[PDB]
């Protein structure tokens, strides 16, 4: 025989090894493909589409459809309407998101996070609001004046039903961890009244907008992970 | 091939208006960076090699473990220990079986690799040879063992690998084997059109897929004959689905399975943790 | 029949491989394909919508 | 002059008018299409019946309540009595048909609300026993034009032969999954400011070129109210939600005589 | 590439005067024997071949020594012996650590090879069957084991090696996995800033690559059910740097370590032996 | 030796394998074929 | 003397042959061989049947 | 199977070793590199 | 695909590496590297400093 | 090689009978 010398490693069963096997059904016929619709390439595809913030996951809404809606009034409160972190893959709102839920088999993500906000309200109703990024390192912002010094878009209800604000990629280090990590953490997602929602009488003066997340096309995730989302008992 | 680069870009004062879309379109909010802030050129040389199909599922998973016994058997329930038989599903575990399920329909060539281990039952009973195993894959339709020394085991057409314990765990491959063009990981109906007035039970029948699919049965026994000391074996499944391709996703499976279909659990339908309020960083 | 293809890049060249089998089931993976059209998903709309243009007009 | 909003569609004797529309979605970016020989399997000549069934047939309407939960329909199901559509569906033992989806809800400038509209392929829900799984009878999953309700609670029946229908627990979208990530399905919504209509066009979906249409629904249609209906004169007002829906591309292999379902 | 070979040169008298300088500037000592002595011409054919990184990192080293063991486990505490978890680090062991530490940054990729070793605990109960061994790589993330035969070891998409005992040591390559461009072998900061007023501990927090460092963790188990005869094992865990950069060279560990950090030890922080005199050869 | 590494499937007995294997009589001369009637090629042609 | 040859086609190219053995025996399977005449055994009449003629004239 | 046969030192762990091994995380995008300064290349380096 | 190189000399030619797998990371020790800057740190002065001058003028 | 494609065809009103035949024939 060939002079052979076995090397460390050997007739080890690595699970994320990349070899080739014998074929059990030698010379076996595979069905012929046909053209199917809704073909996926990559995980980062279906990170792109826009899937709906639980935002509202207080105690009697979480796990119920009410958990999505984010109330609206037309009082003009100074409160901030949401208040969320910039941990997608952690946060107890993200996570469950689809974005959140890719993430979960990662273990790094990078680039930009779109948040598009639908309103809900009558036609009738007006209103101007600030939505916010504000990354890390200072006082997370309570108030308007703190928001509006960091990224921000001011967003006119209107035709155009729907406003988009990015959280631009913006980190020290290259990717951020798909974990609570302090060392990686992303920064502040915040909203306040601009002005204020004002309708005429005959109209809700209670309603609701949509908050959605989606990857930008600059994202990105690397070393595939178990999820902590799935298990059995033993 | 990279993910997106980012563009040098100033503000804009315009009719332009790339932060306001209408989702009722259906469409998802489509705006970048660059049409929202003022941005710097960021070259971007990272790329999405570990989120391709072939990488999400380019991993071997356990999906059951099986049991089989050598000892000298006197009993109906003891000679059932000699060998065993299991339909073949990704549904035992839930770990591949969500992957798969992120997509409506696959098509993939599978890597099979089994991991055998064994303990003395007793000691004071003496020793045991070393055992040589049979896994046989019958498809549906050929004879299936009633005791771990039959005729079907001689397997002259059915698929057998013969594993010396020890050895490096054994492997095949296995080519798409769906009757139809792609898998299907859910199938919205019945395997029979039941019709008015027939005498045929309607209280009793079972909806979506696995009312079917057949993949078949992997066999298992310990060829040698029975030592003094009684062995006991677990010989773990595994799957990795390769050469994919996917089609059509769904949202992942949010809450515990509780069986083969897409059925849940009263006690576990509340994923969700609640927030102390909605203003919680 | 040997195959020569480009590595994925480590922390600071080319790679070989023959198919020894007659089945293409028992190749390894699947050479990296980096296609995508996430529009399909994220915006299968019949009419083209122009991002710098009014949703709805 | 051309609007997003404005919209007309015509097939065989029937048109549908919109003048509040948000574009419409082709699902996948596939309009239907005939099987080509290249991907055929029955070799039959297929029956194409073309406009005598590929035409807008408008179900039953139901009424949106501050308190409704949300509706679903199975396809070809709730087509399955609509004139000679479901005469070639029942003749045949093979059919496939991509669809356009046209939801219609008018209201006025002064209600709010927000409808998701969803074509799910192979729309698996959950049974409401959990003395069994898979456990859903052939009337309960095609219940025809009036399809089903979502409820906000779980209930599983005390005897596995009571709890042979869907468990259509809107939240985890009757299958286990959360429903705000229904998005990753082809839909537009209907948010009463912005528009009164959704327009789906529907390419036939499945792992084979043509199926069993009795035994098989390819699509699930979906509508939740993602923000409840608020009316500040009369809270308790109800708006009609009206589906219309057109087979398109409708082929048909293995004519026998007529499938008669069980309807017990 | 050869070391400087020696030119013939014979005596100066001059205003060059290269045996004096001013190392206030910086810069080293530059002078070689030529400057400052007569020298016969001396051809070096001698190289460096053993001082470049790669050369001086090409080897396996022990970083870390992790038990388990094989038995029928009654206790809370014998269920924790049937698998372990143990963070990778390369601070467990002095001797590694001590050569990277004479650089601040680096990137290399990483092969890691296993000695896994076993032992009777008592005779007199019965004999153990071949034993198989998992090893499975968690990521920062993934769900870590509570018992030796739960969920988590099905390793659908974590990397796992089942290694059989007696088998050739199990080896595999890690590439460079640093989410910053090097690898930080010193981290001169924190994970958070504390901010003002805040309410968070300050009293019981870290400082230094502790507080960022995560490579995720490796967890072990026999995949055999229990003997009569309980096994003990252990597994060494070697690490050896290849494809090696380093960047912005230190002054070697001169005193012992006592954990993971910088810090020394009050009664071993004299590292030189007194000389006898200033002039003792 | 060229340094090698075994991987999963090694030393198993698959019985639908497809390898060659040492010939156990070496150099043998098999008998000449001849044409005989009713070759078959394909169970396909006995289904028809 | 390497054969290169055309897999049997998967889900979703060429493999390679080289005999180790001096004796065709040892030989792998016979490459695919898809011959056939099945009017040997369905029709081994002296006289040509016309589908579309009678049988019998 | 290619005939062949194991010489000594099969299966032996040499720690100076030199050899290929399979990856644990294939396919895996490493971290692009930067310029860094201070790169050092050869111990002797520091010992000038 | 085969690398031939020149051998480290012992006591008294070259050698042959084919890389087997598709990561750089599988890859054998990198080719010595015999570059080398020590002026980095033996003289990393802004000023350029001539050995037979003096080093303050 | 494949197994037989079906080939587009309509109907007949013919002489040509290819549905009878005569098995007594050994065909
Ligand atoms: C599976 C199991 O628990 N086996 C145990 C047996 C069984 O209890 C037998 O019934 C009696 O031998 O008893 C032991 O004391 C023994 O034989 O040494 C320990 C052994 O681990
Ligand atoms: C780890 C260890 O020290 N094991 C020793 C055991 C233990 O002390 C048990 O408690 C009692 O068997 O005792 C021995 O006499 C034995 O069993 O033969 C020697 C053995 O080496
Ligand atoms: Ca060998
Ligand atoms: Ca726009
Ligand atoms: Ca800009
Ligand atoms: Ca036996
Ligand atoms: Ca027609
Ligand atoms: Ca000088
Ligand atoms: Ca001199
Ligand atoms: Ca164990
Ligand atoms: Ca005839
Ligand atoms: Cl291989
Ligand atoms: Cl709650
Ligand atoms: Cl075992
Ligand atoms: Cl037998
Ligand atoms: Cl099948
Ligand atoms: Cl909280
Ligand atoms: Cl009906
Ligand atoms: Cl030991
Ligand atoms: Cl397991
Ligand atoms: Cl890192
Ligand atoms: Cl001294
Ligand atoms: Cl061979
Ligand atoms: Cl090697
Ligand atoms: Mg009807
Ligand atoms: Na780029
Ligand atoms: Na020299
Ligand atoms: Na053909």
């Amino acid at each position: 025989g060939l002079p052979t010398m076995l090397t460390p490693g050997s007739s080890q069963f690595l699970t994320s090894d990349d070899f080739q096997s014998p074929c059990a059904l030698p010379n076996f016929d595979v069905t012929p493909p046909i053209h199917i619709p809704g073909e996926v390439f990559n995980m980062m595809e279906l990170a792109e589409i826009d899937s709906m913030i639980p935002m509202n996951s207080v105690t009697g809404k979480a796990n119920t459809m009410e958990m999505y809606p984010i109330p609206l009034d037309d009082k003009g409160s100074a409160t901030p309407i949401f208040s969320i972190s910039l941990s997608p893959a952690s946060d107890k709102r993200l996570q469950y998101t689809m974005l959140g839920e890719i993430l979960n088999y990662y273990t790094h993500w990078t680039g930009s996070l779109r948040f598009t906000f639908l309103f809900c309200g009558s036609m009738m109703a007006t209103g101007k609001i600030l939505l916010s990024y504000s990354p890390p390192g200072a006082k997370p912002p309570t108030t308007r004046k703190d928001a509006m010094l960091g990224t921000h878009i001011i967003w006119d209800l209107g035709l155009q039903s729907s406003c988009t604000m990015l959280a631009p990629w913006i980190s020290n280090t290259v990717y951020r961890r798909c974990i609570k990590d302090d060392f990686t953490e992303g920064g502040y997602i915040t909203c306040f009244y601009q002005t204020r929602i004002v309708v005429p009488s005959g109209t809700p003066t209670s309603m609701f907008m949509l908050a959605f997340v989606s990857a930008c096309p600059d994202f990105s995730v690397r070393l595939l992970r178990d999820t902590n989302h799935i298990s059995q008992r033993t | 091939p990279t993910a997106q680069s980012t563009p040098l870009t100033s503000g804009v004062n315009s009719q332009e208006v790339p932060a306001l879309t209408a989702v009722e379109t259906g469409a998802s909010g489509q705006a970048v960076p660059s049409d929202v802030i003022e941005t710097r050129h960021v070259v971007n040389y990272k790329t999405r090699s570990e989120s391709t199909l072939e990488s999400f599922f380019g991993r071997s998973a356990c999906v059951t473990i099986l049991e089989v016994e050598n000892f000298n058997a006197t009993t109906d329930a003891d000679r059932k220990k000699q060998f065993t038989t299991w339909a073949i599903t990704y549904t035992d575990t839930v770990q591949l079986r969500r992957k798969l399920e992120f997509f409506t329909y696959s098509r993939f060539d599978l890597e099979m690799t089994f991991v055998i281990t064994e303990r003395y039952y007793a000691s004071n009973t003496g020793h045991a040879r070393n055992q040589v195993y049979q896994l046989m894959y019958i498809p549906p339709g050929a004879p299936r063992p009633t005791a771990w020394d039959d005729y079907t085991w001689q397997s002259s057409s059915n698929p057998s690998v013969f594993y010396t314990y020890g050895s490096a765990p054994p492997r095949m491959s296995i080519p798409y084997v769906g009757i139809a063009n792609a898998y299907s990981h859910f199938y919205d109906g019945f395997a029979r059109v039941p019709l008015k007035d027939e005498t045929v039970d309607s209280g009793d029948t079972y909806y979506g897929l696995v009312t079917i699919n057949d993949f078949g049965t992997l066999a298992v026994r310990v060829v040698n004959e029975y030592n003094p000391a009684r062995i006991t074996s677990k010989i773990r499944v595994y799957m990795k689905p390769k050469h994919v391709r996917c089609w059509c996703p769904r949202p992942p499976r949010a809450v515990p399975y509780r069986g083969e279909g897409v059925d849940f659990k009263q006690d576990s339908i509340t994923p969700l943790t609640a927030v102390e309020n909605i203003n919680t960083f | 029949g040997a195959q020569v293809s480009s590595q994925k890049v480590g922390a600071h060249v080319n790679y070989t491989t023959i198919n020894y089998y007659k089945d293409s089931a028992s190749n390894a993976a699947s050479k990296l394909d980096f296609s995508q059209d996430p529009s399909k998903f994220t915006e299968p709309v019949k009419d083209i919508m122009i991002k710098t243009a009014p949703a709805l007009n | 002059g051309y609007s997003d909003r404005v919209r007309q569609i015509t097939l065989g004797n029937s048109t549908i008018t919109t003048q509040e529309a948000a574009n419409a979605v082709v699902a996948y970016g596939e309009w239907p299409s005939y099987l080509d020989d290249k991907e055929a399997n029955p070799i039959d000549a297929p029956t194409e019946p073309d406009v005598s069934s590929n035409r807008f047939y408008t179900l039953d309407s139901v009424q949106w309540k501050s308190t409704s939960r949300g509706w679903w329909w199975k396809l070809p199901d709730a087509l399955k009595d609509m004139g000679m559509f479901g005469q070639n569906m029942y003749y045949h033992y093979l059919g496939r048909s991509g669809y356009t989806v046209h939801v219609q809800c008018n209201a006025s400038k002064f209600h709010q609300g927000a409808l998701g509209v969803f074509a799910i392929p192979e729309y698996v829900m959950a049974c409401n026993t959990e003395a069994k799984t898979s456990y859903v009878s052939y009337v309960n999953a095609n219940p025809g034009e009036k399809g089903g309700v979502f409820d906000n609670a779980y209930n599983p029946s005390a005897e596995a032969s009571e709890g042979r229908k869907f468990a259509a627990l809107d939240y985890l979208l009757g299958c286990g999954v959360l429903a705000g990530n229904a998005f990753v399905y082809p839909h537009q919504i209907i948010n009463l400011r912005t528009n009164n209509s959704a327009t789906l066009v529907l390419p036939y979906v499945n792992s084979l070129a043509i199926d069993c249409m009795a035994k098989h629904n390819n699509w699930g249609l979906v509508i939740l109210p993602l923000c409840k209906l608020d009316y500040a004169p009369n809270s308790s007002t109800e708006i009609p939600i009206t589906v219309t829906i057109a087979p398109m591309f409708t082929e048909f292999n293995g004519l026998r005589n007529i499938t008669v379902p069980a309807t017990q």
